[PDB]
């Protein structure tokens, strides 16, 4: 009724692709990241109020794998269907000539998940001082995600969100301009 | 800490509380040195809980916890302990206060005695022996301060299924006699020589 | 271009009425296509398709892991809440308020009245002209996650040229920007 | 990452199985027992072998009271240290995510206790599983020159006993011994018997009001009758001790009070 944690994970195949997070009222606490196999708070402050030893969520994804690879043989390898992404562009706060703002490439409603996503400006892709959100979970079990980028806005430049899916046919383009 | 709890074949119940509210308590048995053996465990959800001899109660309203041993064996003598971890917090199990539980066996057929023995070979530097007495007999320590005197302690004989009770006095004191050499509160009965 | 396999676990907590009630689900998700789930408010597992019905069938068959999934509502879900509370539950964002006019093509045509940078989602604006609100001819954008723990919106009253009052739990009195 | 933690529900294993990785847990602590001299430092290893742990529990006893937590132990890096508790007279290290490592710095006669660690499986989750080590059984003396091994005799039962009781009770003495690091046991005919035998609990300190007095400790077994009466049959007490290492200063004309077996024997009569 009021507040909902959930503990959201996925192993995907043959990508070998696991992921693990907590999730409050459609907002990240945090995750960990396989990779670098260290827990990450979506806030640097909350993590001088809580712990979590990142160890433990890569034990679970282990058993995550393994369960996988059962229900796929169980299902006699039938394949995920792929569901396109829904991708819109929008502002942090209401857009100042440079007075500083965050774009939000924000994309949704899709499944497997896995996206290729590339900021450009002017149509040249821009590599440095992007950040980005894990797969977050939704309550029809698709996914969802957010791409950031900060910017001083002006009449100079263009911006656009190139994102990639299985499910699409071609590349989706959306723009942003001042 | 410590709480002392003495008994015979009958059902033991020993009593456990703790600090702050709680997820998972468990239960250890504890002898002397080393030891630790899990119990049981209950947790904060639950109220009863049934295991072997072994039954526990908890009582979240009032941070209690019951242990309750049924058919009480000689071999149940040790320290009681539970453990437990607060919940909305570290891992950390902290134990609380214990209970030492001794059961005493039921001796049937007393026939106590005291029993001179002799080391071969040498010195000789001999060992009295009190023995075959009943549960109800303490063992008291010794008068002259160079004589050593050990507790009473249960021998089991599976193979006659027959326990006995016994305690050891030794002196290498030149005089030291098995008639008076115990002298601190036992049965008048006893056979010597 | 080859066929892929997906796998989600989902652990769900919701606590009504603070913790005074609480439910948990084990949920998992083979594909899109849920399989198997246990429900605090159940007390076992149940299969939802046929492919979860080992699974359901193996774990109920076990004592522990029907003891464990039992206590989870006190071990894990209200264990979890009192560490997460301070940060999450009493988390409280102002909104910054702007009002500026707009067009969709011709002065033009329609006030915008802008409220970003709040926490928690629940709010109420709301257009005033002359001390009355003006309850018909508005329109919004809705409620926008920017996935960083704090939400925007924008409603926009279409009149040819005013207040714009937003009430929220993070101040004690409504917020007024005047245009 | 601070203190208080986020729990998670540990993952089952799915119907085809099958237990998969691990399914169980011992801890093995080493040494089991030590003697020190005051003023140098003590090592204690506490090693999760089935399992992992990154993070483990230091826990102090003295002989009446209850077990006191120490410290926690975590991989990468602080100790914490529970309140309190002399903070750094021990170091804690914990870098093995399978070994945790507690060396107290100095070590006083204040020090000699019963230590004990406890390891969290990491696997286990919301269900907070832990599992605890043997134990550490530590003396720290203020000269080695008082370590001493048992004198051990063996007494052969009373002719009243047999005559009136038809038993026959031996009973074992291991005599004048520091510290207090014995176990004895009862062997007849080459195996080793427990199904007659009492050791009394706790040893008697021979000087009582000396601080650092040896100790006596007596056992009895008694079985049969005509057992004891013929021949053919071999009794033994063996006392166990554990005393210096071979890496330990020794000056003393006396023999070395190395870790070793004292054992007397009898012999049945007729
Ligand atoms: C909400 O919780 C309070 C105590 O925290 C309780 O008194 C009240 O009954 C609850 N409300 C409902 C709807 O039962
Ligand atoms: C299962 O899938 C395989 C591979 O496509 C196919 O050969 C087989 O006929 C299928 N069998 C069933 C049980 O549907």
């Amino acid at each position: 009724e009021e507040h909902v944690i959930i503990q959201a994970e996925f192993y995907l195949n043959p990508d070998q692709s696991g992921e693990f997070m907590f999730d409050f009222d459609g907002d990240e606490i945090f995750h960990v990241d396989m990779a670098k196999k260290e827990t990450v708070w979506r806030l640097e402050e909350f993590g001088r109020f809580a712990s979590f030893e990142a160890q433990g969520a890569l034990a679970n994804i282990a058993v995550d794998k393994a369960n996988l690879e059962i229900m796929t043989k169980r299902s006699n390898y039938t394949p995920i269907t792929n569901v396109p992404p829904e991708v819109t562009v929008l502002t942090n706060s209401p857009v100042e000539l440079r007075e500083p703002n965050v774009l939000i490439c924000f994309i949704d409603k899709f499944t497997p998940p896995v996206v290729n996503v590339t900021w450009l400006r002017n149509g040249k892709p821009v590599t440095t001082g992007v950040s980005e959100t894990v797969f977050l979970p939704r309550e029809d079990h698709l996914f969802r995600k957010f791409h950031y980028l900060p910017f001083l806005p002006s009449t100079e430049d263009v911006y656009d969100c190139r994102v990639e899916h299985w499910g699409l046919d071609e590349p989706l383009l959306k723009h942003w301009e001042f | 800490p410590q709480a002392l709890s003495i008994q015979e074949g009958e059902n033991a119940t020993m009593n456990c509380s703790y600090k702050t509210s709680i997820n998972n308590l468990q239960w250890y048995r504890q002898n002397s040195g080393r030891g630790l053996v899990h119990l049981i465990l209950i947790r904060s959800n639950e109220r009863e809980k049934h295991s072997g001899r072994l039954r526990v109660t908890l009582d979240t309203s009032k941070k209690s916890s019951s242990l309750l041993i049924t058919a009480s064996r000689a071999a149940d003598t040790a320290s009681y302990f539970c453990a437990t971890d607060t919940t909305s917090g570290t891992y950390k199990y902290i134990f609380g206060t214990g209970t030492r539980l001794k059961v005493l066996p039921n001796i049937q057929n007393p026939d106590p005695a005291v029993y001179q023995l002799r080391d071969s070979k040498s010195s000789d530097k001999s060992v009295c022996l009190f023995t075959d007495f009943d549960s109800q007999t303490n063992v008291s320590q010794s008068k002259d301060s160079d004589v050593y005197i050990t507790d009473k302690t249960v021998l089991d004989m599976r193979s006659m299924d027959f326990k006995s009770n016994s305690a050891v006095a030794w002196s290498n004191k030149s005089d030291f006699a098995c008639a008076n050499a115990f002298n601190n509160s036992i049965i008048p009965e006893d056979t010597f020589f | 271009t080859r066929p892929r396999f997906l796998w989600q676990p989902k652990r769900e907590c919701h606590f009504f009425n603070g913790t005074e009630r609480v439910r948990f689900l084990d949920r998992y998700f083979y594909n899109q296509e849920e399989s198997v789930r246990f429900d605090s408010d159940v007390g076992e597992f149940r299969a939802v398709t046929e492919l979860g019905r080992p699974d359901a069938e193996y774990w109920n068959s076990q004592k522990d892991i029907l003891e464990q999934a039992r206590a989870a509502v006190d071990t894990y879900c209200r264990h979890n809440y009192g560490v997460v509370e301070s940060f999450t539950v009493q988390r409280r964002v102002q909104p910054k308020v702007t009002v500026y006019p707009s067009k969709t093509q011709p002065h033009h045509n329609l006030l915008v009245c802008s409220v970003s940078g709040f926490y928690p989602g629940s709010i109420e604006v709301r257009w005033f002209l002359n001390g009355q609100e003006e309850k018909a001819g508005m329109v919004s954008t809705g409620l926008i996650q920017n996935g960083d723990w704090t939400f925007q919106t924008l409603v926009m009253l279409e009149t040819v040229p005013y207040t714009c009052q937003v009430e929220h739990p993070s101040v004690t009195s409504p917020l007024t920007v005047e245009w | 990452m601070d203190f208080a933690r986020v729990h998670f529900i540990s993952a089952l294993h799915g119907s085809g199985g099958g237990s998969g990785g691990g399914g169980g847990a011992v801890v093995s602590q080493h040494p089991s027992w030590v003697i020190s001299k005051s003023g140098t430092s003590v090592k204690i290893e506490c090693r999760s072998l089935d399992f992992q742990a990154t993070t483990m529990f230091w826990y102090r006893q003295f002989p009446k009271q209850s077990l006191m937590l120490m410290a926690t132990s975590n991989e990468g890096s602080k100790a914490t240290y529970e309140q309190g508790v002399e903070k750094d007279k021990f170091l804690i290290n914990h870098a093995s995510l399978t070994l945790s490592t507690l060396t107290v710095t100095s070590a006083h006669p204040e020090d000699s206790s019963f230590y004990i660690c406890s390891a969290r499986d990491l696997t286990s989750g919301a269900n907070n599983e832990q599992f605890f080590g043997p134990g550490t059984r530590l003396t720290v003396t203020e000269d080695l020159k008082n370590v001493f091994p048992p004198e051990v005799a063996v007494f052969e039962p009373s002719e009243a006993e047999i005559s009136h009781t038809q038993k026959a009770t031996l009973v074992c003495l291991a005599t004048g011994f520091y510290p207090d690091h014995v176990e004895l046991s009862w062997w007849v005919n080459g195996k080793e018997v427990h199904s007659g035998v009492s050791t009394d609990p706790q040893p008697l300190k021979e000087q009582p009001a000396l601080n650092d007095s040896r100790y006596s400790l007596s056992s009895r077994l008694r079985v049969s009758a005509t057992f004891w009466q013929n021949p053919r049959n071999h009794f033994r007490c063996q006392v166990q001790f554990y005393g210096l290492s071979e890496n330990d200063e020794w000056t003393q004309d006396r023999a070395k009070p190395v870790t070793q077996i004292v054992s007397a024997e009898a012999w049945g009569r007729s």
